């Protein structure tokens, strides 16, 4: 098409850090995930914080998610938040879990992905027999579990369908949350998205995450 | 690519990176 | 070669994506499932490391993630509208005989979400014209429309057949009914080396200073108006402008707009409304 | 001698001496899946001689009022062993199949079965409506449905029993285009069908989705004059072939 | 050489068609008129091996029965309605200012039947858009439609000027009187490697669960609107919708539907009538 | 013309058994013609079984049907619905009939094809003047009959037209339906229609076999 | 770094921060049975994946009071997943094991377990004469055996409760010539055993014969002051090794 | 033969097969 400035040079480009080329190269950076999403909570940080603490009964569940990443908790973290600009997803997910506990705190978890058919575990002893990560607590404070593409199809929907649904993250005591005297018995973990290197998103559409009145 | 106009900005989507 | 380039481009495979390696058990003092958040690294952790995958050969493209993909689209960032007058003296008049639209990509949200993902852009624009002229007699008349760029400085009309209409040095196209919509490039035209999308800045030290991107670079604006003089029957016309970015470099990803927006050039998010406040796309459970 | 046969499965061991050749559906064999058609990464197991092995279903007696039966795949062998086990523990499946239907009777006995495996046998409903066929009764296990004539239920669930339309609104003379052999009286005691994995995805869940329908219908009727044996059963034998299983879970319940 | 192919397929002579051999009498224990059709295959004689046969060059071609040549031709799928109102309020109203269509094939029975001859089917989509504004008044008015594709999960319009109508990731056309019939492709978009033309699948485990080819992919939604704002004389507007496949693979062949349609997505055939049962074209004698 | 999805990526052909190139291999596929299709038949499988049974008189008729691919009965067989989606036709037919008998039945069939200009023969001593198979029932249970291009002009119209009619196929007893005891003196034939290697189809068009109301 | 161990089996990986190395029993590390070895001669199927995985087991609570704990594999994994499927399908099988025992606390928790698995840990019956323990009580699945000091019952089929003399009559202080590690409280928050195939037989019957038995005891009770959690779980994570099977039949019923 | 448009779907009819 014509210029409408016909002899126009433009002003020179600058080098300037942090260019993006591709939106997956956004999506590859771990965002929060607003997983306690209570009514109490989502108007402040405390949406991001799953609570931890010393439990009397054993193997009791810590959280559980859908793992469809534009369906909700996941819609508005920015993988979530990219992905309902497309129809389409495929390839594998990547969440970190952070305790945020003092360094005396001690905590095993058992964090497990559900694929499709049986609903949400109804104990760790179901949710084991999926895909799994044991996480000791210790020096390194963070853990991922690595949600591999497991799908019929070569790519999902990215709005909720039946046919289409990715299944879901739960997290389990294994063990217990321990603490020796003078340290909280409670304490908080931080949940995280991200893709990994197979992750593509593919028919561009409107967002169903904005919309405008007037 | 047969560009049909003068200007650099008039030439259709840059290839990708 | 540049044919092998052009191949990947019309099968849309240019930004290939890594084969799934075969694995198998692991029982190693190396923990790539363990690491610190706190570095504001995120985890290199794949599938490989934590499963035992099987070879596939992966068939994705990123290509439609591409930059050039995302913000290379038409969408409307402007609505013009006048109403024409059957009356000579009324037909002269802003509103009806012409309309004046201050140039920005602020005005309709779903462009400007999109171009807000970055602090920073920089592209050509493909400017597309669609006028809908709604009858409101028995005929259209003959309709002839003037799009003119009056860039910052230059002269606004201040009525529908003012000398500033003459066009002689700002770009002006002509749209007449039946013909295809109007189309045209407007290059890089920023005084910057990119358009800022937010600047954390203001045009002075005072209280009364502006703050934000307003500050940064003015756009100028399309002035339409009907070239016809005053016909017998009216038309409520309305010229949508869209928008295509091209040749598009953008930097600094930020968080997505989370809340609607209030102002153009603003990040203001608190509503008018004293019951409703400001609301998110979180839903509770 | 092209009369015999002799299919060994693991363990199971098939004969006939009255066969009519095989049909391998498409003419393809079937195979594992391969790393260019693969979309699910985790390694899938491949259970091998304790899944891919000859189950019997539950045997079905024709007689001169019959109209036909049909089972779907994999969902007749949800109960059967290790392929069985597989299918409720695991998101995702693939298998091929040897099928083997077996009915022999005398020299002095007439009658005429097509044996056909249908791709995606979506049902027709036995009302009028929009309202579809049931998950229960597209799931009836190893037993399989029997057809039969002017059946009368208030279930608007229920699939049509027309074996004339294929229970699907397209004519039975025109069956012969899926894959099939027949079982003609005179001729041969049994049918083989070896079926490839067929499907637009490169595995799929087991229990939500049959890929195979085996559909037997009596085009001439069973005839033998009295003394003759009235009634002949038919027996249906399935062998999985290069089953695959991925996603590894909880078993399912219903 | 291409040229070769290149001639052969401007004289549609791709698919060339065996010569019949001359043949002579045979007395023989070979029985070629003889065979077993319980085997499930058809035998395999030839005019030569059951009458004395001259030596024929076969003109005949084949290349009108490709599965190319047979699905690849323009077929009406959809007649999306709406009557334009000149009351302002009505005007914004679905049914009259603007229409919604789920995307399919399963609509019209002349296309749903030829691609029903096959289980899977691949194939990129050539739309055409065939658009006739029937006047109820005086005057047609300035008519200006745009037609927008709505993927499965973005938001679908609710009024004929809602923020979504600005199209700004969502592909639109405009067609304007007097334009040429629109036209534009839709690349094969499954999130599996074909469509099902059947399904013998459910969404779920109970009772509720949906079954056949609607559990497989949802196709989006198209959506028209006329542009124009209310105007004097009101228009009945039908846009034909006319859908060609190119670049075509079908799998697993299939008896063709034998009865009527009585539903989208359902192999379904019994009608509603008590008296009326459902109808072959098997003629008695 | 242009794409509306301008950098999509279509999921990966996986190979599937069964592709069809050409409808002709579909033609080339027996069916079974409804050759009974009488008004007590035409709701069932019985439409697809011919009546053979021990005859008193010599020389009968067994049945008879027009052998132009898209007039009734072979008009709902697989390669009439295919040829009713086409104008013209050309090239040889195979008809193949399986006996259904028991084996200890015994019967021969004299099986003929009439070319146009007599109408349907009136007797065996007719019908064996114009292209015939004397078919043995035996160890084989099947046999057919080509019917060889055999017209004036290189194609024929798939609709019926008196100028371009392809003549008729009469089944008649050659010898008798033989039976020992304990043999039902009756038994069923099913006739079924295929392309040979020359067969084509032409002109594409609507069929007249499917209709829409509402 | 020395203190990690990461152990990825199929879908389960399982961490810790704080080991003491791991014990290879014998220095053998799990292996498929080789042909020369072999006498059962259809070929096994090897469920790979889908069996050779962690099942955690249910947890059980270190106290100041607690006396011991048991399992016997292969009957604690008898309920899961496709690996219990495969014991209770076929007549025989091997595996070995990688056990994960998990028990976190704080620098100042004090506590010693031997952590330590028994080939052949043929027990001793907690009565006079010569009744022998019940299969029942050798068999309690994944919950495994809780031991309780002085504990009254009237059935003579019981096993032993004397942790001291390995419930079998040997002394305590010698279970470290099996291979075993140690839970010390103030070292390390696991221990981890990798477990091959042994036995007498190339193959076994998985639900007549228990060929391991971990047992864990606390020879240093658990001692914390008061505010410190009082009790603390130990958690038992095994995964299949190698596991093979042949001989598939109908599913045993008990 | 030229292709006007950056897509493969955007050619006209396949050579046949
Ligand atoms: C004169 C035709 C319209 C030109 C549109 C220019 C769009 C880029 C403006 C960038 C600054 C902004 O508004 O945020
Ligand atoms: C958005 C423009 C219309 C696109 C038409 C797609 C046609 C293929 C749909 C296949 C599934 C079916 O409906 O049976």
């Amino acid at each position: 098409s014509p210029s409408a400035f016909p002899y126009f040079h433009p002003t020179k480009e600058i080098f300037i850090p942090g260019q993006v080329r591709n939106l997956i190269e956004m999506c590859q950076v771990d965002t929060l995930i607003p997983v306690n999403n209570t009514q109490e909570n989502v108007r402040s940080v405390n949406m991001y914080t799953v609570d931890l603490r010393t439990q009397v009964d054993l193997a009791k569940e810590v959280f559980s998610i859908p793992v469809d990443i534009a369906s909700q908790p996941l819609a508005t973290t920015l993988i979530g938040e990219l992905a309902s600009y497309y129809t389409h997803w495929t390839g594998s997910l990547r969440f970190s879990f952070m305790f945020c506990g003092s360094a005396s705190s001690t905590l095993k978890l058992l964090i497990a992905y559900t694929p499709p058919g049986v609903g949400k575990p109804k104990s760790r002893r179901e949710a084991m027999l999926g895909t799994h990560l044991v996480w000791d607590v210790g020096l390194q404070s963070t853990a991922s579990l690595v949600v591999p593409w497991v799908s019929a199809s070569h790519f999902r929907f990215t709005t909720p369908d039946t046919y289409s649904s990715a299944g879901y993250i739960t997290c389990w005591y294994q063990t217990n949350f321990v603490v020796p005297d003078s340290t909280p018995d409670n304490a908080k973990m931080v949940c995280m998205v991200s893709a990994c290197k197979d992750f593509c998103l593919r028919l561009a559409r409107d967002t169903n995450l904005h919309t405008q009145e007037g | 690519n047969i560009n049909y106009f003068k200007d650099a900005a008039s030439s259709g989507a840059s290839r990708l990176d | 070669n540049p044919v092998e380039n052009y191949i990947d481009s019309v099968l849309n495979e240019v930004l290939v994506v890594p084969n799934i390696q075969p694995s198998t058990s692991v029982s190693s003092h190396a923990a790539p499932a363990l690491d610190a958040a706190e570095t504001g690294h995120t985890s290199s952790v794949q599938p490989e490391d934590m499963i035992e995958t099987r070879y596939v050969i992966t068939d994705q493209t990123r290509d439609e993630t591409s930059i050039e993909s995302f913000l290379g689209r038409s969408g409307c960032i402007a609505m013009i509208e006048f109403n024409t007058s059957s009356d000579k003296t009324e037909h002269d008049k802003i509103g009806k005989g012409f309309k004046t639209w201050k140039v920005s990509l602020q005005e309709m949200a779903q462009i400007r979400r999109k171009y807000e993902l970055f602090t920073y852009t920089r592209f050509d624009s493909e400017i597309t014209i669609v006028t809908a002229a709604a009858a409101q007699g028995n005929d259209s008349g003959h309709i002839v429309l003037q799009f003119m760029y009056v860039p910052p400085g230059a002269p606004v009309p201040e009525k529908r057949d003012d000398y500033t209409w003459q066009s002689g040095t700002n770009a002006s196209v002509f749209w007449q009914e039946g013909q295809p919509y109007p189309r045209f490039t407007i290059p890089f035209m920023s005084i910057a080396s990119a358009y800022y999308m937010f600047y954390d800045g203001y045009d002075g030290d005072s209280a009364a200073s502006k703050y934000g991107s307003v500050v940064t670079n003015d756009m100028g604006t399309i002035c339409v108006r009907i070239v016809t003089s005053n016909q017998k029957h009216d038309s409520n016309i309305v010229c949508r402008i869209y928008h295509k970015a091209k040749h598009i470099k953008a930097w600094c990803p930020r968080p997505p707009r989370a809340v609607a927006y209030q102002h153009t050039h603003s990040t203001n998010y608190i509503p008018s409304n004293g019951e409703a406040t400001t609301q998110i796309k979180t839903r509770p459970d | 001698s092209d009369r015999l046969i002799q299919i060994t499965r693991g363990d199971s061991t098939i004969t006939s001496q009255d066969t009519a050749n095989a049909v391998v559906a498409y003419g393809v064999w079937p195979s594992y899946l391969t790393p260019d058609d693969a979309t699910a990464i985790d390694k899938p197991t491949q259970p091998d001689t304790s899944s891919n092995r000859f189950y019997t279903l539950d045997s079905r007696s024709w007689t001169s009022a019959s109209s036909g039966w049909w089972w779907k795949l994999p969902d007749a062998l949800k109960n059967m062993g290790i392929f069985g086990e597989n299918m409720f523990y695991h998101f995702l499946g693939r298998s091929g199949y040897t099928i083997h239907v077996q009915c022999n009777s005398s020299k002095f006995h007439q009658g005429l079965l097509i044996v056909a495996a249908i791709p995606e046998h979506q049902l027709a409903s036995a009302t009028s409506g929009n309202v579809s066929v049931g998950y229960n009764h597209t799931h009836p296990g190893e037993q399989g449905r029997e057809v039969v004539p002017s059946r009368t239920s208030s279930d608007n669930k229920r699939p049509s029993d027309d074996s004339w339309l294929n229970f699907d609104g397209t004519l039975l003379g025109n069956l012969p285009i899926y894959p099939h052999q027949y079982i003609n009286l005179r001729t041969n005691n049994s049918a083989t069908l070896i079926l490839p994995y067929v499907n637009a995805v490169p595995m799929d869940s087991m229990l939500r989705h049959n890929n195979w329908s085996l559909v037997i219908i009596p085009i001439c009727p069973l005839q033998v004059q009295p003394g003759g044996t009235q009634s002949i059963p038919i027996t249906v034998s399935i062998s999985p072939m290069f089953s695959e299983f991925s996603g590894p879970r909880s078993k399912v319940v219903f």
